[PDB]
């Protein structure tokens, strides 16, 4: 199961 | 399905209490989160806690979720109630990414101490006009109910705690008017149960 | 840019023996950037209905994937793959060696 | 026995082709159970295992929206990323990341992973502590800064200890059958000559599960280094590995070469002897 | 830190296209909008995960959302209906599913109404009814009650101010407004709030008492060729003094 994407911009 | 069952729609409890709301729910989702929220008369939403599907039980406050996962039941308990917990509290499902699925809500009252009351029935008089009038039933104790008006041209309101803060002191209160001629306030809450000694004045 | 070559192999999925309906494989490994072109050949020719692994990389970041189909060998019949990428100047030919 | 999940993202612009590329797998040990592909015709997450296939439309609708969420934040990523290099819209590049984790026998919480990666090479990755950020050099630095800026460690950490972890019990329960397998290498040796005073002793090991082996050749005991060549780890395609270890050895010295096989479906060590 | 939605208040006829914005500046990647039905949960209609992330809750039929920038997140009716007539709430934070102490944030609600015209909008009169006596003597204590009439729709907030300030010590609204003929659907409603105050501050002739109704009505642009005045947004109010003994 995914992570929810979030908080993972450059 | 994809459900989620508050099957209480209203429950009433005294101050300084303890109160459960219940929340079931039906789903194929097996990673998610349960939300509670709390809607003021005002109608603002406000969110008190988070349960997560894998997590311990969540406390917060004196709000805590006794979360029981094979029985897919998530309640929410409110300790020490106060007055400004009397709100619609709803309970939620969500998932992983950003959906949610609400409940319909169980409506909580929290009733005051009464420890002096001091029923009575009031006439007031329009601060301008000559005809209008009011009735004022206040100062019953909480465990006296209020029935609606069964009469299409007399309108009463249902009870309403108000607080006079700086004195510490709690009082009910319903309100009943009409445009009718034969209106007057020893008739105006005839279709409810009142207690026995209600003043009114001479 | 780091610039990897592709490492191949080419290889039957069961130890071959002549007759028996087999998997002829063709895999890829150690290549970045991930686009790539293989090839299965029989007799230097393209085998037509070929598929193919999605795409995954090791712990170095380099990419891997295996390409692979169904065939019967036989003692006359050569196999090879057929690779290009951004690091080869001509396709490069890896021919079947069941004796390996 | 310890076990894992992982998810391995591979999103590249194409300066010439439109929208980028992106791509997406994940792993139970060494078995492949989902894949995405956003040039695929489903744009949908999709089962690539049997014991994966129960899962139901609401599952696969979830797993799918997280992936386009994922690849909106990549496709912006790329773009900052260039600017961080002085790059070109003209170029192509490369965004890996890896996540997952490993559970013990008892089925807990032991280790998480979190890496990225640029054209190949490291940019930034979270530590063992799940807590601290390693940036690989400076443009990694910026986004280090921002990551701690935004909780980041905390919103991996809270995943990789708590919703990774459920999920690879579920599907280690779901594909018990198949997941808890081990199969040993069945082995054995060829023998090439090089010259008429030289030859290729070849250890051979095939069919074995999962993929982690160990191949060496000792010269009268001796660890035997010196020109022994190796190749990757093959899959079978059939859900086994395949591996060789190969050394040249003097001709008429044969016996004096031993190749030692080590297995995690193997009671003890085998030894190999060309005889 | 707060969402705001605008308006916080629509009556809009059948078929106008409308949109109505929320928006945060706590640069939360999630944002979500609802309606509520009277008495119901919260409906999913659309929500956004991210910059230019949209998807499908369970009603979005007649709905539209966009996200070109991380602070709005606008939803707009193309041809709005009856049945659209609801409260709309926008909720956001910082990221879709929050760690353990963060916050679920919402916006304060639209009211939207979707009507076939906007003949029935009417302000509410508002009076004030002065303590009786009876009370007074009885209790030492003097209870004010306001009532706002005649109005729709029920978009309205009551206030008491007592000697130029807001007070809510000792006040009671009702929490909903009443129908004043609960027979039919377009009736106009009536709204009852109390103020308590103690005798003596009631019998100081220099304490002022004022109940507020503001009605959320039409606006100056809206269509109107009736003959009574155009029932635009507007405050209402009664007022009363205290009285020596």
């Amino acid at each position: 199961i995914l992570d929810t994407a979030g908080r993972e911009e450059y | 399905a994809q459900k989620v069952t508050q099957a209480q729609s209203s429950v009433s409890m005294p101050v300084r209490k303890a109160v459960t709301l219940n929340c079931l729910y039906e789903t194929s989702w097996w990673s998610y989160y349960i939300f509670w929220y709390k809607q003021l008369p005002s109608k603002e939403m406000i969110f008190l806690i988070r349960q997560g599907s894998d997590e311990q039980n969540a406390k917060s406050g004196r709000y805590s979720v006794n979360f029981k996962k094979a029985a897919k039941s998530v309640a929410l308990t409110i300790s020490a109630l106060q007055l400004e917990d009397s709100a619609k509290y709803f309970c939620a499902l969500g998932d992983t990414a950003g959906k949610s699925t609400f409940g319909d809500g169980t409506t909580l009252t929290v009733k005051p101490n009464i420890q002096n009351p001091d029923p009575a029935v009031y006439q007031l008089r329009d601060s301008k006009s000559s005809d209008k009038s009011v009735c004022l039933f206040t100062d019953f104790d909480s465990q006296t109910n209020v029935s609606q008006s069964k009469d299409s041209d007399v309108y009463i309101t249902d009870k309403c705690v108000l607080d006079m803060r700086s004195m510490d002191f709690k009082s009910n209160s319903a309100v009943a008017w009409s445009n009718k001629s034969d209106f007057a306030c020893a008739n105006a809450f005839n279709n409810s149960i009142i207690p026995e000694d209600t003043f009114f004045p001479s | 840019m780091i610039q990897r070559t592709p490492k191949i192999q080419v290889y039957s999925r069961h130890p071959a023996e002549n007759g028996k309906s087999n998997f002829l494989n063709c895999y890829v490994s150690g290549f970045h950037p991930s686009d790539i072109e293989v090839d299965l050949l029989k007799n230097g020719e393209r085998i037509e209905k070929v598929e193919h692994s999605d795409l995954s990389f090791s712990k170095d970041w380099s990419f891997y994937l295996l390409y692979y189909t169904e065939f019967t060998p036989t003692e006359k019949d050569e196999y090879a793959c057929r690779v290009n990428h951004v690091t080869l100047s001509q396709p490069k030919i890896v021919k079947w060696d069941r004796d390996m | 026995g310890s076990h894992s999940m992982r998810y391995f993202f591979t999103s590249v612009s194409r300066p010439g082709r439109g929208e980028p590329r992106f791509i997406a797998v994940g792993y139970v040990d060494d078995t492949q159970f989902v894949r995405f592909d956003s040039d695929a015709a489903s744009q949908k997450m999709e089962p690539r295992a049997p014991w994966i296939e129960q899962e139901g439309p609401e599952y696969w609708d979830q797993e799918t929206r997280n992936m386009k969420a994922h690849s909106q934040t990549d496709r912006a990523n790329l773009g900052t990323l260039r600017g961080y290099y002085n790059q070109s819209e003209d170029g192509s590049h490369t965004i890996q990341i890896m996540y997952g984790c490993d559970v013990g026998p008892d089925g807990r919480f032991l280790r998480g992973y979190r890496q990225d990666a640029y054209d190949g090479k490291d940019y930034i990755a979270l530590n063992e502590d799940l807590r601290s950020w390693t940036a690989a050099d400076m443009a990694a630095q910026i986004t280090k800064r921002k990551w701690e800026a935004v909780h980041a460690a905390e919103q991996r950490r809270v995943y990789l200890e708590g919703r990774c972890v459920d999920g690879l019990r579920r599907y280690l329960e779901n594909g018990k059958e198949t997941l808890q397998r081990t199969d040993p290498p069945k082995t054995h040796m060829t023998h090439h000559p090089i010259s008429d005073h030289e030859a290729t002793l070849r250890c051979w090991a095939l069919g074995f599960y999962p993929a982690e082996i160990t191949l060496t050749w000792q010269r009268d005991g001796e660890d035997q280094t010196q020109d022994t060549e190796l190749v990757e780890t093959r899959p079978a395609g059939d859900g086994t590995f395949q591996k060789w270890a190969a050394v040249v050895v003097p001709s008429g010295e044969e016996q004096r070469y031993t190749c030692h096989v080590q297995h995690e479906g193997l009671p003890k060590p085998l030894t190999l002897r060309w005889e | 830190a707060q969402v705001t939605q605008n308006p916080r208040y629509l009556i809009t006829v059948t078929g106008k296209k409308l949109t109505v914005t929320c928006s945060q500046n706590m640069n939360h990647e999630y944002m979500s909008w609802y309606r509520q039905d009277p008495g119901l949960g919260l409906r999913q209609i659309y929500y956004s995960m991210n910059v230019e992330v949209t998807d499908k809750g369970d009603v979005p039929e007649g709905y539209k959302v966009s996200r070109k920038e991380k602070r709005n997140f606008p939803l707009i009716l193309e041809s709005p209906s009856p049945n659209q007539t609801s409260l709309y709430f926008c909720a956001s934070s910082l990221v879709s599913t929050p760690l353990p102490k963060e916050t679920q944030y919402f916006g304060p609600g639209t009211r939207l109404l979707v009507l076939e015209d906007l003949k029935n909008v009417f302000p509410p009169e508002v009076a004030v009814f002065e303590p009786s006596e009876a009370e007074i003597s009885h209790t030492q204590k003097a209870t004010l009650v306001c009532l706002a009439t005649g109005f729709y729709p029920d978009h309205v907030e009551l206030s008491w101010w007592v000697n130029g300030k807001e007070v809510h010590s000792g006040v009671c609204t009702d929490p909903q407004p009443l129908k004043e003929q609960p027979a039919l659907n377009d009736s106009r409603y009536a709204l009852s709030s109390r103020l308590r105050v103690s005798a003596t501050f009631w019998q100081n002739p220099r304490n002022h008492f004022r109940c507020q109704v503001q009605f959320y009505g039409l606006s100056e642009n809206d269509e109107w060729t009736q003959d009574r005045a155009k029932p635009v947004t507007q405050i209402v109010s009664a007022e009363a003094w205290g009285r020596a003994d």
